[PDB]
RNA sequence: UAUAUUAAUAAUGUUAUGAAUAAUUAUUAAUAAUAAUAAACUAAGUGAACUGAAACAUCUAAGUAACUUAAGGAUAAGAAAUCAACAGAGAUAUUAUGAGUAUUGGUGAGAGAAAAUAAUAAAGGUCUAAUAAGUAUUAUGUGAAAAAAAUGUAAGAAAAUAGGAUAACAAAUUCUAAGACUAAAUACUAUUAAUAAGUAUAGUAAGUACCGUAAGGGAA
RNA sequence: UGCUGACAUGAGUAACGAAAAAAAGGUAUAAACCUUUUCACCUAAAACAUAAGGUUUAACUAUAAAAGUACGGCCCCUAAUUAAAUUAAAUAUAAAUAUAUUUAAGAUGGGAUAAUCUAUAUUAAUAUUUAUCUUAAAAUAUAUAAUUAUAUUAUAUAUUAUAUAUUUAUAUAAUAUAAACUAAUAAAGAUCAGGAAAAUUAAUGUAUACCGUAAUGUAGACCGACUCAGGUAUGUAAGUAGAGAAUAUGAAGGUGAAUUAGAUAAUUAAAGGGAAGGAACUCGGCAAAGAUAGCUCAUAAGUUAGUCAAUAAAGAGUAAUAAGAACAAAGUUGUACAACUGUUUACUAAAAACACCGCACUUUGCAGAAACGAUAAGUUUAAGUAUAAGGUGUGAACUCUGCUCCAUGCUUAAUAUAUAAAUAAAAUUAUUUAACGAUAAUUUAAUUAAAUUUAGGUAAAUAGCAGCCUUAUUAUGAGGGUUAUAAUGUAGCGAAAUUCCUUGGCCU
RNA sequence: UAAUCUUAUACUUAAUUCUUAAGUAAUAUAUAAUAUAUAUAUAUAUUAUAUAUUAUAAGAGA
């Protein structure tokens, strides 16, 4: 967020360096914004972003503007450190997992507004045609005079309900979350 | 909009779609041409 | 780059100190290469629909068309864990009778054996296996319209004192699975001969002309 | 409405495909071929160069001439993409095949040297898009070093005169139009943030391969069945004029044609003019007519503040007063619908339909959601990570967006609650057996799902928003009492693109 | 958790390379003996015996 040019970072991803260890006391001075650190160093209700799942593969989580993570609890027993993500998805993140300091560039993204039509094209984003407009062969809200809904519940072109459906159901649902996102 | 000129020549695209090599080439085109010996075609590619 | 290397010699000219280093020619020895290959017939895999049932959904069409793969001059099958019925037969293949009979079917449409007796047929019997286990059998899901032998999942035997065969059981009978080979009659193609109440619009050109981007269609 | 062939009929009818021709002569053979002269047409083309294409059509068989420098291919290199190719076991797969990775191919692109002409081999060794302003500098004139006004301002070459190497080289100075245009240079604005891939010295080389080259190419030589007013890529495109590639003309070049000659009724087409009237036409001003500068000024209400409205309407200056080329320029307003620029039925609909930017809902934590995959491996999503991506509705913004979970769904919680397959062992029964046994069914015993039900939640999910009665002198109905329901139409709007009765009543 | 699954990354003999076998050197693990330090247990060093040269790391996990 706040990183300008002349700031320094340094990584504590292989762990804290001799020429640090030479010179809690280190946990303050490491825990500056726009330096990474594995989970375990990070004290517990800090703001992070580039969240990792695990302790060698590259920071997943919490990557566009303005995002961020919350560290929540640290289990050195299970190896584990409880997140919360941006979603509000509390989640078992590796305990020895990649983390950066300080929330995501570009919080104000999210406030511009794309002035016209050919701007969305310039960034790569052809028309959406919708459901309603369609002939019924094409889409299931397809058909009707005049303009109609058909009794037709929201859903996709291939029949999946658009609102509220569960997606990822069943056995296939994710075993690290230890609490589910806030929804509506 | 007049119709009719469908067909717009350029040897190079003739050849890569319809040359003999291609059909050749393919398992498809080969079964193709094996089918047009058969028959007794002359020609059996462009 | 095979009118090639690589080496060994021989002849030629140049470099540096009789010997050494590179180039060109000519012999000798050494080193790799050339898929244009049928089609029909056979076997295997996957497998429609129109259609019929005066509708249609089981059923039918049909294991057909088609696509895919693989083999041989043919392939497949073949010397009984076969049939039969207390009498007997003796590999298989094709045809005639048996017989549109038994059998079976939304018991509709319709489908339909075998034994036995005849031909055709060749010498038609003969070991190649240390005699066969995740096999027979069972449950279950499928499986040639009748008649099974197959098969995914999983439980799973027996030694000839045994094992297979029929709703089931008892008697009897018959055969020996989980190892094998096999001409001949047959299919298709080509050739030769002979016979045509066949063809000159089924009588030789041309898969050409021409049509189509193309697969493909196709004259006189 | 049989098939094939032949021949009729309409009929010597229509038509002969945008078109400017004339004479003389080749030739006592020419409307059509060739030549000469005249006339016309195209001229940012009907010209001249080319690309692609094609029955070589060409100025032709005695035929389209390349070592390379404002020459192309071939070649080297790669993009998009392609590949019976590539890796006891790359992965997946009824077969076919498919996937991932390698390698190979693949131009529409990149590729050294060059007239003072140039040398490509072998061996050895370590670059989206747009812009060039302002300032500053010096130069030229007016006024009294400094002000005012005007052009000029990075590069491109010949001449002359100097200073150094020695008439050939290097540097310096001075001389020298305007307007376009090119290339190469420098500095730099904007977000939409801008390909890939293939070393250098030295020595020794270099006898320079193959293919393209005609003509045609806004067309009679290609794609349209035709010598078809259609379709077809690029570069020059004389001057005069102009803001210009608009428009007029046309130097040069090319062309004047498989139909001609006459006549020009009715009638049709495509044009020109029109008294008096001026929409009386008609479904409808359809069609036609209508431009009192195009430069410089000036330009309102409204408004989302954007000369949006505007190119405002009117109007001024310059020009012109009787007029006297073409081309650009064709009013003002109210309402309905849609924010807008866009898109759409190639060949009857361009719109009020689609899209849109914005708004809202929702799904998915990434060994994700979505889609594709006889079905997989896997691929896109994404070299992204919830301010992201997919799905759904609505459709910029202002003012706003009421009440309702009954139903269909979704969503959360309850052993509330049934049933499917899957199992031990053991009881009768039935069949059989002389007997045990064997074979069938049937019934018991612990451990049961998702579903369903119930209760919430969810309407910018799918959806819904009743009727009767009668009370303030008559009327109206603020009220009052009922039934029904999940709730009972709120704000607004209203004879609406929604109103049948209907040409509703009233006003303009 | 050696069920499953996901991700990432020397010499000598015998039949120039290739493979077998023997012993030796090198590394790792397991077992036994000896010595030393701390609170019957843990750590370090040395010696003997046995095994290996798809792996390691991370994650999910009956
Ligand atoms: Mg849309
Ligand atoms: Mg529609
Ligand atoms: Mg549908
Ligand atoms: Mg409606
Ligand atoms: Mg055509
Ligand atoms: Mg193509
Ligand atoms: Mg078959
Ligand atoms: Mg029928
Ligand atoms: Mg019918
Ligand atoms: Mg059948
Ligand atoms: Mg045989
Ligand atoms: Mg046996
Ligand atoms: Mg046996
Ligand atoms: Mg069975
Ligand atoms: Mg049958
Ligand atoms: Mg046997
Ligand atoms: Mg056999
Ligand atoms: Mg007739
Ligand atoms: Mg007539
Ligand atoms: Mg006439
Ligand atoms: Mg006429
Ligand atoms: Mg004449
Ligand atoms: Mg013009
Ligand atoms: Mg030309
Ligand atoms: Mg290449
Ligand atoms: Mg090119
Ligand atoms: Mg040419
Ligand atoms: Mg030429
Ligand atoms: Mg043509
Ligand atoms: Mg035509
Ligand atoms: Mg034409
Ligand atoms: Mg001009
Ligand atoms: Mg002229
Ligand atoms: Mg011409
Ligand atoms: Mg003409
Ligand atoms: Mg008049
Ligand atoms: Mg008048
Ligand atoms: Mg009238
Ligand atoms: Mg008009
Ligand atoms: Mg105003
Ligand atoms: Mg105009
Ligand atoms: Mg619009
Ligand atoms: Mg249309
Ligand atoms: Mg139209
Ligand atoms: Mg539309
Ligand atoms: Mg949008
Ligand atoms: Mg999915
Ligand atoms: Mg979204
Ligand atoms: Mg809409
Ligand atoms: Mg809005
Ligand atoms: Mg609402
Ligand atoms: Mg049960
Ligand atoms: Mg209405
Ligand atoms: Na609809």
């Amino acid at each position: 967020d706040g990183l300008r040019p002349g700031d320094v970072v340094e990584s504590f991803r292989r762990g804290i360096p001799q020429t640090l260890l030479n010179e809690a006391i280190l946990s303050v001075k490491t825990t500056q914004r726009g330096n990474c650190l594995p989970i375990s160093m990070i004290p517990i209700g800090t703001i992070i972003h580039n969240v990792g799942i695990t302790p060698v593969g590259p920071g997943k989580f919490c990557r566009s503007a303005g995002t961020y993570a919350r560290v929540l609890a640290k289990l050195p027993e299970k190896k584990k450190a409880i997140v919360r993500l941006q979603s509000g998805e509390h989640r078992y993140v590796s305990l020895e997992a990649v983390a950066t300091i300080g929330v995501v560039s570009n919080i104000d993204h999210q406030n511009r507004s794309l002035g016209k039509a050919g701007r969305s094209r310039w960034l790569g984003i052809r028309p959406t045609v919708r459901g309603v407009a369609m002939n019924k062969c094409d889409h299931p809200h397809g058909g009707g005079r005049g303009k109609s809904k058909s009794n037709k519940l929201s859903m996709s072109p291939w029949g999946q309900l658009a609102k509220g459906y569960k997606t990822r159901r069943g056995k296939n649902q994710n075993r690290m979350k230890v609490k589910d996102r806030p929804r509506g | 909009k007049s119709r009719g000129n469908t067909y717009q020549p350029s040897t190079l695209k003739r050849k890569r779609t319809f040359g003999f090599l291609a059909r050749a080439k393919s398992k498809q085109g080969s079964k193709i041409l094996k089918r047009r010996k058969l028959k007794g075609r002359w020609f059996l590619s462009h």
